[PDB]
């Protein structure tokens, strides 16, 4: 919860980095079937066993249409995995209004594309989330995110909240940089 | 008089409480956010999620390209509602806009034609924020000066109204009255101050007087003249002097959102009697810092339910919502079940209306015991025509009266009604069998009969067992003296009148035999300690813990005897006690019935007895299953409300001492359990219930579970037992009534019978209190008086203790002057001592809430200030000056 | 309300006028509202 | 972030709508977890009829009963799956 | 629903000047935010006009479009402005 914007999502450490190429897509059977498995340390592994790895993608383009699945499956069906890909280019729409927080793309799209077809993204933020009512029982439900920004993407915010939690100001709001309210002179030969 | 209590007010701090059982919205909780910390606004929707469904169900197959959107998705959120309610909590009181002051100025002049005014200003800034008050304090004026202001002129009467004496014109008497009715208008009647703010800049020049924002509502005052140009430049240069030094404002000063709350006030700093702002103030500042300890609100909702259940409630710690503790909460409960007996009979109501609406006996016809022993006609013939001359008809509505008779407290000792006995036969022995019946099932009522019981079943034991009754007698006689710590036991030796039932014999130095051991008792008369052994009720003592977690009332370590143990212990449905103990009873008292018809009369026969006998094992089964299995959870609930507060009995039919707390009022003394030969057709009660009970009892059940059903088995049903609604505000609303009609007997108090109240001034007290013209006061003038005063704090009616008898009744004198708790052992008032009274009382009880003491407070050190419209002496001379 | 530095305005038994006074604002008579659940664990009867 | 545990219900029925929902979202996502529930009485009916077999309880309800009321399970049997063609790509996507 | 505002000036002045900001920045807002005004967000286009390629979606060619016409836009289209200034004497006061 909490989704924050100015946090960056990092890597924990403990995680093997797994560059993906084809060579690790390999086949095994079991009741005689054939199912799909990777090779990441040599012994063949299913979709679901996937511990801790984090699978570095690069062209974005070119996987035929398993490993889509696989990877799909892993990212659900996992403990603790990681899909980065940092060549996806993506506009990315922030705002904080509950009641038009609608983004509708299914990341099966977002994987398959051909490398440059820079598409939207939204991006909701409520680090100054307001308590709730002094009804609810019990916030009992899950709201799991998915796709998290890799840079800074916070350059054309100038100011987040305006409230005060206790009359004071809440630890985490922004206000405008100095940099855009300085007024200098004029130069007084073309502007400028 | 009249015999139902109805008298309420919205003056005590017990809030309202209202009910929905709706779970398809919210729809409750409004309101603006007004800090990221605000926790009472209306809901806000939240993200929008998706499916994400994937059930658990033996082989379900992938669908793996659909979902993972790019949207957030929730969790899986099984679908039970487990029970949904909602309660809502209402408070009294309300606002208001414009400030509507006490005390006001006003003014007059002294010049019938005056200078014309020289003001035009040009902007509606100077015209808004003080024309008026340049006009009030005009140019010659002649004096300003202080008066109440209207309602309080209005409340002044001025003819006589509360104080029926026969005066002559005018004289401290419309003085007091005033002073009764201005304090009790304050008393009552909270409101809290809304104003509207402006948006002035720096208009208002050169005047630090003036903040930059000013309510709409303007005043009156110098401060607002001084900065003009008027009447003597000397008037303004001498104000500004004067006050140079003090801190004056205007308009709003700051602004502080409190923690114990957060909702944004403002501090301002209008002109207005200080007194009024005192009363804003406080009863403003008072609504915002009441909290309750979340579990507190767990332990009550807990409490007034089922044991057996998880209960959850809203989660955050410290919600603010009028309490109903006190400091002083048996205390002044029982002061009102000491003096207004009619509250026994709101308890008894109520109490009747939780248990019969669990329906847990209807009744059939044609009782089955009359059916058979009817049309047989084989056994000898008194069974019948006796028991046909007992089994009395039943309409649950007595039934459901005696069951709730178990728990609310006794106060007045009962008698038997109808009590049939031959005098020779020995068929009497089938009333000494209903008589130990109905007190293995009702243990407590019988704690009080036991004076009748002892000399009733002497007289039938006489008439049917003599070696053991006369022996009996010469060892045991009648009665425990406890002297010391032996058990000296006094007789009568002569049959003057033995069976008598009149000896107060459950309070004083007086216990009766028959019961307290002495294992020398058995052994020495048998079928006595027999009979004995039998009656005593060896069940439990609960504590009740549950309650006195919920702040109700009651004292330290405090218990109760649930009459019935229980049957699910672990899943086994063991073989309910209760019905071996009553077996066992009923066998061994006809075998005792059987060696009697073999004694005096052998040409008689013997079948009918133990078919009978057979008959009434057979017929007790089911009603003791549903007795253990349906009411005792029921009692448990029971003994967990608030009503209940006196325990009825330790168990032993030992030395229980029936409680002894009383009120002394300087001589008389009014007790609790008010011993001594009363009584009201209300609390006369009969036996035969057990027998028609047993007969033609059709239990929920039996037929629950296809025991007693007719033509058809089961429902498959489950015995309900009452909800946690439908009884919250029955019984707030009964608090809440106790309590009103103790602060209006405090308030009468305050002002009469000098010699008590002195809280902190003593003085002023005093000039109120002339007025009454003697240091006591008439009867009379005092019921007037509180008629009066009772129909101006709430509506209803209510009596002041009369006492009952089985016919007429008397209305006791009432003064209360220093009311004072004391406990009374052997009818001798003792004085307190600590450590074994609760240490509590210690004094009078404080009858009013803290805060009406304070608002009281104010109205004196108010009204008894510079605005005592009197002075003495005056002098006669005649002057040209 | 006390004075500027002196005891207390309710001591001297002389009224004054301009003191300070408390303000809410519109709406703080938002009444309250709670909610439980219920869910129960032995039945009365039982047991195949 | 339960990693190896296995919650052992003593009696079912009794669970208001908090535990119910957390153990759910619990036998998912979670790594080696267990639930077991060795006092429910069920009966089963086995067959290896894929054309005719049946889903009947989702789990959602086995633990909601009173604990002495007995289900009846469709156990699904293939332990004798022919090896298919060497012609037919493999699955992707498994049966949980 | 946040709480209501409580601006009631007197003079048409403090209206005139900063009624409309303080509307803006109100209270209770959550992000304040930078962004293109109308007539930009209408030159972009978004589809493909001046680069004949055959592309799929969109893909730095309607960037490259949308940066030439707003850039010829600007290199054409001189204009010099002209305002109108009212009488304000020291009712702004306290604020430099």
């Amino acid at each position: 919860a909490k989704f924050d914007v100015y946090e960056t999502l990092t890597i924990p450490t403990d995680v093997k980095t797994i560059v993906l190429t084809m060579q690790h897509i390999s086949t095994q059977t079991q009741n005689n079937m054939v199912y799909y498995v990777f090779l990441i340390d040599g012994v063949k592994i299913l979709a679901e066993d996937i511990k801790n790895v984090n699978f570095q993608i690069d062209i974005t383009g070119i996987w035929p249409e398993y490993v889509i699945t696989l990877l799909l499956r892993a990212i659900n069906n996992g403990f603790n995995t990681y899909v980065s890909m940092p060549n996806i280019l993506y506009k990315p729409t922030i705002t904080a209004d509950v009641r038009q927080f609608m983004n509708t793309t299914k990341a099966e799209t977002l994987l398959i594309s051909n490398k440059s077809i820079v598409h939207e993204i939204m991006f909701f933020d409520n680090a100054l989330q307001p308590k709730m009512s002094s009804d609810t029982l019990a916030l009992s439900e899950a709201v799991y995110r998915t796709i998290w920004n890799s840079s800074i993407i916070t350059q054309r915010i100038s100011a987040r909240g305006l409230m005060n939690l206790e009359d004071a100001r809440p630890p985490e709001a922004k206000i405008s940089h100095q940099s855009e309210l300085d007024m200098g002179k004029i130069d007084e030969t073309s502007g400028e | 008089g009249g015999s139902s209590i109805t008298y309420t007010s919205d003056t005590t701090g017990n809030p309202r409480i209202t009910n929905a059982r709706t779970n398809n919205d919210e729809t409750h909780a409004t309101g603006p956010i007004e800090d990221l910390n605000s926790t009472s606004h209306g809901r806000e929707p939240e993200i929008e999620s998706f499916a994400d469904r994937a059930e658990l169900a033996m082989m379900i197959q992938g669908m793996t390209v659909g979902a993972l959107t790019v949207q957030p998705m929730r969790s899986i959120r099984s679908t039970f509602a487990n029970l949904a309610n909602v309660l809502i909590f209402h408070d009294v009181f309300t606002t208001e806009d414009k400030p509507s002051a006490f005390i006001e100025y006003h003014s007059d002049e002294m010049i019938v034609n005056m200078p014309k005014q020289t003001y035009n200003p040009i902007d509606n800034l100077a015209k808004i924020l003080y024309l008026p008050s340049l006009e009030k304090f005009k140019y010659g004026t002649g004096i300003v000066q202080l008066n109440y202001s209207p309602h309080i002129s209005k409340l002044y009467q001025n003819t006589n109204n509360i104080i029926n004496t026969i005066t002559d014109g005018i004289t401290y008497a419309n003085r007091t009255e005033f002073f009764i009715r201005v304090m009790v208008l304050m008393m009552m009647d909270r409101k809290i101050l809304t104003m509207e703010f402006y948006d002035v800049d720096t208009s208002a020049i050169s005047n630090t007087a003036i903040l930059p924002t000013i309510p709409t509502t303007t005043g009156v005052s110098p401060l607002l003249r001084i900065d003009t140009r008027t009447e003597p430049i000397w008037y303004n240069d001498a104000i500004k002097t004067l006050i140079t030094n003090l801190t004056i404002q205007y308009g709003k000063i700051k602004t502080v959102l409190d923690a114990n709350a957060v909702k944004r006030y403002s501090v301002v700093g209008y002109p207005i009697d200080q007194y009024r702002a005192y009363l804003y103030n406080h009863n403003l500042l008072e609504y915002l810092g009441k909290k309750v300890k979340r579990e507190d609100i767990m332990s009550l909702i807990k409490a007034l339910s089922y044991e057996f259940d998880l209960i959850t409630i809203s989660d955050l710690e410290y919600q603010n919502i009028p309490k109903w503790f006190s400091d002083n909460d048996l205390s002044r409960f029982i002061f009102s079940i000491c003096m207004f007996p009619d509250i026994v009979r709101q308890f008894h109501a109520l109490n009747i209306d939780y248990f019969s609406q669990a329906n847990v006996f209807t009744v059939k016809s044609e009782n089955a015991i009359v059916k058979m022993l009817n049309s047989n006609q084989n056994m000898e013939p008194t069974i019948i025509n006796w028991f046909l001359f007992r089994i009395c008809a039943i309409d649950k509505t007595v039934i459901d009266d005696y069951f709730s008779l178990e728990m609310t407290p006794i106060i007045m000792r009962p008698k038997l009604y109808d009590f049939d006995m031959k005098r020779g036969e020995p068929v009497s022995l089938l009333y000494i069998l209903e008589l130990i019946l109905f007190s293995i099932m009702f243990p407590n009522v019988t704690q009080h009969m036991l004076g009748q019981i002892q000399a009733r079943i002497l007289y039938i034991s006489m008439y049917a067992f003599r070696q053991e009754y006369l022996k009996f007698i010469t060892k045991f006689g009648f009665y425990y003296k406890i002297v010391n710590g032996r058990k000296e036991y006094i007789q009568v030796t002569n049959q003057n009148e033995r069976m008598t039932e009149n000896n107060d014999v459950l309070t004083g130095n007086l216990y009766p035999s028959l019961f307290t051991d002495d294992p020398t008792l058995s052994a020495i008369a048998p079928t006595l300690a027999k009979i004995a052994r039998l009656m005593k009720p060896t069940t439990s003592l609960t504590p009740d813990d549950r309650a006195i977690a919920a702040k109700f009332p009651r004292f330290k370590d405090s218990a109760h005897l649930n009459p019935y143990s229980s049957l699910n212990i672990g899943g086994r449905t063991q073989h309910s006690v209760t019905y071996t103990r009553m077996y066992d009873a009923i066998e061994e008292m006809f075998n005792l019935i059987l060696r009697a018809f073999a004694s005096s009369f052998a040409q008689r026969p013997r079948a009918g007895v133990t078919q009978l006998k057979s008959l009434l094992t057979q017929l007790a089964d089911p009603l003791c299953l549903a007795l253990d299995g349906h009411v005792y959870h029921l009692y448990n609930v029971m003994a967990n409300m608030m009503q209940n507060f006196i325990p009825n009995t330790d168990g032993q039919f030992h030395s229980f001492r029936a409680c002894s707390y009383a009120v002394k009022d300087g001589g008389n003394i009014y007790r609790v359990v008010q011993n001594g030969d009363e009584l009201n057709e209300s609390l006369l009660i009969d036996t035969a219930i057990v027998w028609g009970l047993l007969g033609n009892t059709d239990s929920s059940y039996g037929n629950a579970i296809g025991a007693t059903g007719t033509a058809n088995v089961p429902t498959k049903v489950q015995p309900v037992i009452p909800t946690p609604d439908n009884f919250i505000t029955p019984t707030i609303h009964l608090k809440t009534s106790i309590d009103a009609i103790c602060s209006v007997e405090g308030i009468l108090l305050l002002i009469l019978s000098r010699q008590t109240t002195i809280p902190g001034y003593e003085d002023e007290l005093n000039k109120l209190r002339t007025g009454i013209s003697q240091p006591k006061v008439t009867e009379r003038q005092y019921r007037r008086a509180r008629e009066s005063i009772k129909n101006m704090l709430g509506s209803g009616d209510y009596n002041v203790a009369p006492l009952h008898f089985l016919l007429h009744t008397e209305h006791r004198s009432t003064k209360l002057s220093k009311p004072l708790i004391r406990r009374v052992l052997d009818n001798v008032v003792q004085p307190y001592v600590a450590n074994l009274d609760p240490a509590e009382f210690e004094n009078t009880p404080q009858l009013i809430e803290n805060s009406n003491m304070t608002r009281l407070q104010i109205a004196l050190k108010m009204l008894t200030g510079d605005m005592d419209d009197i002075v003495k002496g005056l002098i006669l001379h005649k002057r040209a000056c | 309300p006390i004075y500027t530095s002196g005891l207390q305005k309710m001591q001297s038994s002389k009224v004054s006028m301009a003191n300070v006074v408390l303000s809410a604002g519109s709406d703080v008579i938002r009444q309250a509202a709670i909610k439980y659940n219920v869910v129960r664990t032995q039945e009365i009867i039982l047991f195949e």
